[PDB]
């Protein structure tokens, strides 16, 4: 599994690939692991599949009652702060890290990464995964601000091919979503349209 | 919640609550129900105050299996209490058996339900009367079970509004050669007894309990019967 | 109808008197304190001779150095005497050292008023305590409603009102023991109805330097003989 | 075992064998493995039976409950739901991984649910232990929008290959086709294999026992 | 007739009988006192007794090393409200290690006070109670009635015939926070008599004092040792 | 006898135990509060009934929360206790969802909760009103009333008490949407002293807090130098 | 094992209008004999037995909790109990204790109390049912028995077939098991009759 | 006639014809209002119309109102007590999210609707509280059968409508209805229904207005505007 979120002004790039394994073999290899919890806040998931699903089910249920009652679109912290609840309080259950990555209105594009054990930090790129330890120099190297929306697309798919390459648990295709104020942008890269 | 029991003796040895609920069963819509030797035929009246209603949003006449249908007199909302029990109780007893309930067993377990209510803290008895009817082993059923928690097994019966004269009616026209046809056609005369206003397809309920289960007549069925008639 | 717990107009619950009526109908029990130590007398009310005067018994043993005197209704203060007997041996246990008579009664008080709607009404039993600690004999007295206090001479029961007038003329205090029987006798027996006669009456005292003790037959004729 | 489950361009076919072991020994040979959870929604199961037929009754009586009440044929979403969320509950000591599927107002249906409590969205599916043997067949010969009868031959390659190729797996075929006016299930619909015929004759004449004791018991 | 029966029942002009029931059985108790200086804190307390063979009860209460209490009304909510109190402050002790400021007490005894008045089939805690503290903001005085209201006062009486102290307080408030510790006992000793009938007097049988201050314990003076307090009055 | 719970309907379908306790909220002291263009203003008279208690005794504005304050009118306790559960509402918010409460939220659950008390036979309803005011950087300045039925309602200006057709009355000549706090906390004082009878009620002492952006956000008390300018003012005025 | 501690052997087989059930007398504590006449066959109605092997706690338990629960059934209802009935009720009790299973294999024979059709089943340590048409066995040498049984066993049995063949099976199935045999009891139901018998074997 | 024994006008128990007294008092607390709603559904959309009274000049107009959202395809009109409204508004909305977590899908209108008359029916059988004085009216689509508009009584009755009011002159509009039905401009008919019931010409911010469409299935509320555009079409036309 390898999971990326990078900044710009004005919204967020999420990135998976889409490969599910059980030991050396391929169960599923057409994954979709981008889930909407909201309208415009959406998470990455990695770890045991049952309990990233369960949580996911979960928050969503929670974050509509909320918004329901508030009459108002809900926040990205609001999100991070929910997973990261759950996640804290069945750490010693639960084998899940997640990306959290949206827009609201306050204050724009924001991703928030939650580790193992329940954590939360913003930061401006984020990268998750097993497969995620081979491209850390790549990202540390090529970054830079002020990038607009399609240089950030073109650096999600050159940073998740590198690590689909090298990895025994990453493969499949790339899928790409940009997240902005006009609504969400989702691609499928096929294996001709893959970087090499 | 009250621990006390809101049912008690009277010094003639009563239960006043009990004759309260009676009182009110007797005061709701006619029920029809009739044994055949093929199947049993449930019928009732569903005049409506007002042509703004939808005629078709809510059912007396409904299904607990496959096999067995209820009808009942009184009050709405009580009757819908019932039915959800009923059909959880049918539910378990599948789960345990792997085997369709027979009728006689779900009626036995409806009527402890509505007795628990009689000698309970802070509540009041049922309010509706119900009719059951089934095939089982070849043959077919019908019983009542009253607010109080008793039982009867019957072959021709009325309730509600005017019942006496129903229960005369059926007394004087019933016999036990009847097709299933002609009950219905008895069923719907019984009905007609007692009526006010023209009655059509959309005013009257039916429903059967026959070889291949439970059924509720739809409308053109019924405006076929109401043309024969 | 009302309920258990209901303020009267003037600002008493009105049980707590109803219990207090009823102590007034009980046997007559008086307590004597003295610098040698302290002495309990109560009645007996014999119905009937086939009826055993043994089987009665209205002074008991909280501990060897503390004894109690009940009157009202007899019944209820087991549950009492049991409590005190429970806590006097929990503290033995814990601390390794006996209780202080202050203490046994506070203890017992505490459950006067533990009750409502577990106890159901007051208890309407009322209770001498006479012991000896480290500050010496004392007698303690308390009542239905949970209040405690300690006296010099008490009197409790149906005939407390002459028996404490009498007390009021009696007591000083540089009072011997010997002659503080003497008196609460005296007024046992102006009291009483029925004549004194060493088989309708009970005595005890408890004193520093021995333990709780009860008297019996011999002792009452031998004293009983001055009267 | 071996149980597979294909989408075509109308419905759903849905496939297994018949053998039951209990070690090495074989227990039971006309086994049955496809379960009824619906009037449009069929349910395969793998691992141990107990479990899986529990699972699958529990569920089914769940969803008759709910259809009564609402009045509409259920969806498999629901069924789904329920399943996954009551196998989360249990923390995966209910071995059971089961293949689900149905047609309802929105199409056909199919999904993978495994012990622990995960679920896919696939347009076809395999499970037991020759699962890998009939996913190669499906690798190879796979297309969207195929007929009924060719699917139905792409499933019954694929359950041959799984019980000629693994030990745990045998005996007969079994097929279930799910489409929007109709439902067939086919009991059995191959038999690949067959018993030798016997050679002597060691029929026990009357007498070649000896008795003890003998009672009658009219009744 | 029917509205006074129970604690949850509204009289029609918007009063519960059964709070002033209660409020009747606080001042049907003895007289007493309390009041402070810039430095001190001081309650005085009139005790009575059944007949001359018995003891006179308490009423000044140990809680903790910087707060003492007072009582009038029923003994065994008293007893009960004492105890609730000393649990109160050995947790705050254990927990935090300091103190207990004597204002978040008096809210913790209102918050359990108030839940009787509202339920069916209890009652209120017919007691009322006299506070006096000493913590890092100086002397404190503290009144709480049955009804969970408290007051935070400068000088307060309560009890039977206690109206006539609060006249002399109110008489002579301005000099009490210039005091020094024996006038200001003088000054509580003279409200104190001024509540008793024309033929009695104060003894060192019926007057018991509580002083609590800045370099100085909560201590308990009875019998002898209010000799001393009593020596040079009027 | 249809009056002696709050499980029981009257045979013209009003419930009486409710209107019982509004009737001890109408026998209280007045409270006011001011809606403007940049914050709300708090303003209370509280009735002083002996020459021995403290100032600043039996206090009727509470801090609920750093950006909410409150006010309150009727059965002190009763609003003692109200204060408390508000204030574990805003903590137990602040530790779900990690920001500050909306007002218009903490207000519904607090409705909610005094709602919950006229339904059954085993408890009475509270018999206390309060006003809750907040200011925020993104929600603007926020008024809200709650009432013993459990009904909440939003407000330009609103008053509580004995006197609330007076206040009513004289607040409703203000014009208060173009002016800042200021002002308001001179206007609120003269309101106070035109509508205290000095006659009957003898003696009494005004007590006044505001929140808004001069604040920074912060439910704070008046500083004491602007009160006695307001308290000199509305004298003067009253003259 | 603990299906293993003391033994056991049981078995079911359908003929043409009748059925018979064997098991085997024996019980023993591992490898010591305690006694012979071990009951482990418990009739369940007219027509209709059950056969319990495994531990010898939980047979006799597993017995008189199915008799409890058969006995309210038919106050109940009024009737007879079916054999499908009867295996529904074992699965439930059976699965009940899961995690904490009876260490004992059901096996179910007896005839339609209506239509007098022949019915055999058996039942796995936690429940689950395997009707089969055939033959079933449970216990400690279901090998042997199975061996026996497949080369033994024919379509449309008259009953002395029938007893000729199972007596065979069992003899010589049980004479390769090393702690169970020591007396087989037969038992033939039929419409009109049951008949019981108990054969000659080796008792070493 | 009228006849009673023992407690059967202060806890909900039969008197000796069989009727609840203390739930026909309920009906009348809903009266107490003093307001009207109606609710209508068309071809293709459903509307609701209530009115709106702003008695005093200092109360906050955007927090007044009688129209709510449960979910976004699903509205509300609550007539009666209004704490008692905002309480089972707040059930109701719980009562949808659960269904929507636990079932996969969203919940029909008929069946929010059974599960509020579901709790509204315990009330009137256990004699330890009172039923609730409010009227609900939900409208919603739903994609096989189209609008939906559905009514809840505090009996525990529901029931589904082609038109429908509540309040204090529900008898009147009721009779209006009848005779206007015995669509594709509903707001029309519903506004004019109002005016005549209410003998009053309506200003454009004295009612509230909300709708469902097919082609916009989620639920809005029009703005003055809107409404004052419907109003001068009512004055030409």
């Amino acid at each position: 599994t390898t999971i990326m979120a990078v900044q710009f002004d004005g919204g967020v790039v999420l990135g998976a690939d889409s490969r599910t394994t059980t030991g050396s073999y391929i169960a599923n290899r057409v994954t979709d692991k981008l889930t909407p919890i909201h309208d415009r806040i959406f998470c990455c998931r990695s770890g045991s599949a049952a309990d990233t699903q369960a949580v996911a089910d979960a928050v969503t249920y929670q974050l509509g009652f909320h918004s329901i009652e508030l009459n108002e679109p809900p926040l990205v912290h609001t999100a991070a702060s929910l997973f990261k609840e759950m996640c804290y309080r069945y750490r010693e259950d639960l084998m899940a890290g997640i990306i959290i990555a949206g827009w609201d209105p306050q204050e724009g594009g924001q991703g928030y990464s939650v580790p193992m054990g329940g954590m939360m930090v913003r930061q401006s790129f984020a990268i998750g995964g097993s497969g995620s330890s081979y491209i850390y120099g790549y990202v540390d190297a090529t970054y830079r601000e002020g990038m607009t929306k399609e240089e950030c697309l073109q650096f999600t798919a050159n940073a998740l091919a590198l690590a689909m390459e090298r990895d025994g648990s990453s493969g499949g295709v790339i899928r790409l979503a940009a997240i902005a104020e006009s609504g969400v942008e989702r691609q499928v890269l096929l294996g001709d349209q893959i970087p090499k | 919640g009250y621990s006390f029991s809101l049912t008690t003796f009277s010094p003639s040895g009563k239960l006043v609550q009990i004759e309260y609920a009676l009182a009110a069963v007797a005061g709701g819509a006619p029920s029809v129900g009739i044994k055949a030797a093929n199947g049993v035929v449930l019928a009732t009246e569903k005049k409506q105050k007002s042509i703004l209603y939808d005629e078709r949003s809510v059912h007396k006449v409904e299904p607990i299996t496959k096999h067995i249908g209820l009808v009942y007199s009184g009050m709405g909302p009580d009757y819908r209490v019932l039915v959800h029990r009923a059909r959880k109780l049918a539910q378990q007893y599948y789960l345990v058996y792997q085997e369709p309930i027979p009728t006689a067993q779900l009626v036995q377990r409806v009527a402890s339900v509505m007795q628990e209510y009689t000698q309970s803290g802070g509540v009041r008895p049922f309010g509706v009367s119900l009719l059951i009817c089934g095939w089982n082993e070849g043959r077919p059923y019908l019983f009542q079970s009253d607010p109080s928690g008793a039982y009867f097994a019957w072959k021709a019966t009325a309730m509600g509004k005017n019942y006496v004269n129903g229960k005369t009616f059926l007394e004087k026209r019933y016999n036990e050669d009847l097709e299933l046809e002609d009950a219905i056609h008895t069923a719907i005369l019984t009905l007609k007894e007692s009526f006010e206003g023209q009655m059509t397809e959309d005013n009257i309920e039916v429903g059967i309990c026959n070889e291949a289960g439970f059924r509720r007549l739809t409308p053109t069925e019924v405006k076929d019967y109401l043309a024969a008639i | 109808d009302r309920g258990v717990n209901t303020f009267s107009p003037e600002g008493r619950l009105f049980q707590v008197e109803y219990a207090i009526e009823a102590i007034k109908l009980g046997s007559t029990a008086i307590g004597i304190q003295t610098s040698e130590g302290v002495c309990l007398a109560v009645e007996k009310r014999i119905t009937s001779p086939l009826m055993e005067p043994s089987s009665i018994e209205k002074i008991v043993e909280i501990d060897a150095h503390i004894g109690c005197a009940m009157s009202g209704l007899i019944a209820d203060a087991k549950t009492l005497i049991d409590k005190a007997r429970v806590e006097t041996q929990n503290h033995w246990f814990t601390y390794n050292e006996t209780m202080t008579v202050e203490s046994v009664t506070q203890a017992v008080s505490n459950l006067a008023l533990q009750f409502g709607e577990a106890m159901s009404r007051p208890f309407g039993v009322a209770l001498l305590f006479g012991g000896v600690d480290e500050k010496g004999p004392q007698l303690f007295h308390m009542d239905p409603s949970g209040t405690f206090v300690q006296c010099d001479a008490r009197a409790i029961g149906s005939a407390s009102e002459g028996a404490q007038s009498s007390l009021q003329e009696v007591y000083h205090k540089s009072m011997t023991l010997k002659e503080a029987i003497k008196s609460s006798l005296i007024i046992l027996k102006q009291v009483m109805e029925e004549k004194l006669n060493a088989t309708n009456i009970e005595l005890a005292t408890v004193q520093p330097g021995q333990n709780f003790h009860m008297f019996t037959k011999e002792e009452l004729e031998e004293v009983i003989k001055d009267i | 075992t071996t149980i597979a489950g294909v989408v075509y361009k109308d419905g759903i076919v849905l496939g297994a064998d018949t053998r039951a072991t209990e070690g090495m020994v074989v227990a039971d040979k006309n086994c049955s493995k496809i379960h009824f959870i619906s009037p449009n929604i069929y349910c395969c199961g793998a691992g141990t039976a107990a479990d899986t037929d529990m699972t699958t009754q529990l569920i089914s009586s769940n969803l008759e409950l709910h259809s009564l009440s609402t009045g509409r044929l259920p969806r498999v979403v629901t069924a789904n739901r329920m399943l996954k969320q009551m196998l989360f509950r249990y923390q995966g000591y209910i071995g059971a991984a089961l293949v689900l599927g149905g047609v309802d107002v929105t199409g056909p249906h199919l999904y993978s649910i495994y012990p622990h409590g995960s679920t896919d969205k696939l347009p076809y599916v395999t499970m037991g232990s020759g699962s890998l043997a009939a996913m190669a067949v499906f690798e190879d010969k796979f297309r969207p929008d195929m007929e009924e009868e060719e699917a139905k031959n792409l499933v019954s390659e694929a359950i041959a290959a799984g019980i000629f190729n693994d030990l745990g797996s045998g005996s007969n075929i079994d097929l279930c086709v799910i489409s929007k006016n109709k439902l067939d299930f086919l009991r059995p619909y191959t038999v690949p294999n067959k018993k030798g015929t016997r050679l002597g004759r060691y029929r026990c004449e009357k007498g070649t026992t000896a008795v003890l004791t003998e009672k009658i018991t009219p009744l | 007739n029917q509205y006074d029966n129970d604690v949850t029942v509204w009289s029609p002009q918007g009063r519960i009988h059964q709070i002033e029931y209660a409020m009747e059985a606080v001042k049907q108790g003895s007289a007493t006192v309390g009041l402070k200086s810039k430095t001190h804190a001081v309650l005085v307390a009139l005790k009575r007794a059944q007949s001359e063979l018995a003891a006179h009860q308490k009423k000044i209460l140990h809680v903790d090393n910087h707060i003492g209490i007072s009582i009038a009304g029923l003994t065994a909510d008293a007893r009960l409200l004492c105890n609730f109190m000393r649990q109160e402050c050995l947790d705050s002790r254990f927990v935090f290690d300091r103190p207990l400021p004597v204002s978040r007490l008096v809210s913790l005894i209102g918050s359990k006070t108030q839940i009787p008045t509202q339920r069916y089939g209890r009652r209120p805690y017919g007691v009322g109670l006299l506070i006096a503290g000493y913590d890092d903001m100086g002397p404190h005085i503290f009144q709480t009635c049955p009804s969970a209201n408290y007051f935070d006062c400068r000088a307060m009486s309560i009890g039977a015939r206690s109206q006539s102290a609060r006249t002399y307080l109110e008489r002579h408030m301005s000099e009490f926070m210039e005091c020094n510790l024996n006038e200001l006992v003088k000054h509580g000793l003279r409200a104190l008599r001024e509540t008793l009938p024309a033929e009695q007097d104060l003894t060192t049988k019926n007057v018991s004092i509580g002083i609590v201050g800045k370099d100085l314990e909560f201590t308990i003076y009875d019998d002898d040792d209010v000799s001393p307090f009593l020596e040079g009055l009027e | 006898g249809y009056d002696l719970s709050a499980s029981t309907f009257s045979p013209d379908g009003r419930v009486f135990q409710v209107e019982y306790a509004m009737k001890a909220v109408e026998n209280s002291s007045t409270a006011i509060g001011i809606r403007c263009k940049d914050g709300v203003v708090f303003g209370v008279e509280k009735l002083v009934l002996s020459k021995l208690y403290e100032e600043g005794s039996n206090k009727r504005l509470f801090n609920v929360d750093r950006h909410v304050g409150m006010a309150v009118a009727g059965l002190l306790a009763d609003a003692r206790s109200l204060a408390d559960i508000a204030r574990e509402e805003a903590s137990n918010f602040r530790s779900n969802f990690g920001y500050n409460i909306p007002l218009k939220h903490l207000a519904d659950r607090v409705a909610m909760y005094v709602h919950a008390y006229t339904l059954y036979s085993a408890v009475r309803p509270f018999g206390c009103s309060f006003m809750l005011g907040s200011y925020s950087v993104n929600d603007g300045a926020q008024l809200y009333m709650i009432d013993p039925s459990g009904v909440s309602y939003g407000y330009w200006g609103c008053a509580i008490g004995k006197a609330r057709q007076a206040a009513k009355t004289e607040i409703e000549k203000l014009q208060m949407k173009e002016m800042t706090c200021r002002d308001i906390v001179k206007e609120v004082a003269k309101i106070i002293y035109i509508v205290h009878d000095e006659v009957k009620d003898k003696a009494f002492e005004l007590e006044l807090s505001w929140v808004g952006e001069l604040t920074n956000g912060r439910h704070e008390i008046v500083p004491k130098d602007i009160r006695e300018e307001a308290e000199k003012y509305a004298k003067e005025s009253l003259k | 094992s603990i299906m293993s501690y003391n033994g056991g052997a049981v078995m079911a087989m359908k003929g043409k209008n009748c059925v018979a059930i064997a098991a085997d007398r024996r019980f023993g504590i591992q490898a010591q004999m305690v006694t012979t006449d071990f009951q482990k066959i418990f009739p369940m109605g007219d027509r209709l037995y059950i056969g319990l092997a495994g531990l010898a706690t939980d047979v006799q338990t597993v017995a008189q909790r199915l008799k409890f629960r058969l006995n309210l059934y038919e106050l109940k209802e009024g009737r007879q109990i079916k054999p499908y009935t009867l295996m529904s009720m074992v699965a439930n009790l059976l699965y009940e204790k899961r995690f904490g299973p009876y260490y004992t294999e059901p096996v179910i024979a007896g005839l339609d109390p209506k239509t007098f059709k022949p019915f055999i089943c058996s039942l796995d340590l936690i429940g689950c049912p395997m009707v089969t048409d055939d033959f079933v066995v449970s216990g400690t040498c279901a090998e042997q028995m199975y061996g026996m049984c497949e080369s033994l066993w024919e379509p449309n049995m008259d009953p002395d077939h029938l007893f000729e063949t199972i007596s065979q099976a069992m003899l010589n199935a049980v004479d390769r098991d090393a702690v169970s045999g020591m007396g087989v009891i037969v038992h033939i139901i039929e419409k009109d009759k049951i008949t019981t018998r108990t054969l000659k074997a080796r008792m070493d | 006639r009228g006849s009673s024994a023992g407690f059967d006008r202060h806890i909900t128990i039969f008197s000796p014809e069989g009727r609840l007294y203390q739930v026909e008092y309920a009906f009348k607390a809903i009266n107490q209002g003093g307001l009207t709603s109606v609710a209508v559904r068309g071809k293709d959309c459903a509307v609701i119309v209530t009115q709106k009274k702003v008695p005093d000049k200092l109360l906050d107009s955007s927090t007044v109102t009688h129209l709510f959202k449960i979910t976004e395809n699903i509205g509300c009109v609550m007539t009666g007590m209004t704490a008692d409204s905002r309480s089972q508004v707040q059930r109701a909305r719980y009562e949808a999210a659960n269904w929507k977590y636990k079932y996969g899908y969203e919940i029909p209108v008929d069946m929010l609707c059974k599960r509020i008359a579901d709790i509204s029916q315990v009330y009137t059988q256990n004699a330890e509280m009172r039923p609730l004085g409010c009227c609900m009216i939900l409208i919603g689509i739903d994609e096989e059968q189209g609008p939906q508009v559905y009514k809840c009584d505090p009996a525990g009755y529901y029931c589904g409508f082609k038109a429908t009011a509540a309040g204090v002159k529900q008898t009147e509009s009721t009779s209006f209805l009848e005779k206007k039905v015995k669509f594709e401009q509903t707001v029309e008919t519903a506004i004019t229904c109002l005016s005549t019931v209410l003998s009053i010409d309506f200003k454009p911010s004295e009612i509230e207005v909300g709708v469902v469409t097919v082609e916009n299935p989620k639920f809005r509320i029009l703005t003055e505007a809107e409404i004052d555009a419907h109003l001068v079409a009512l004055a030409e036309r």
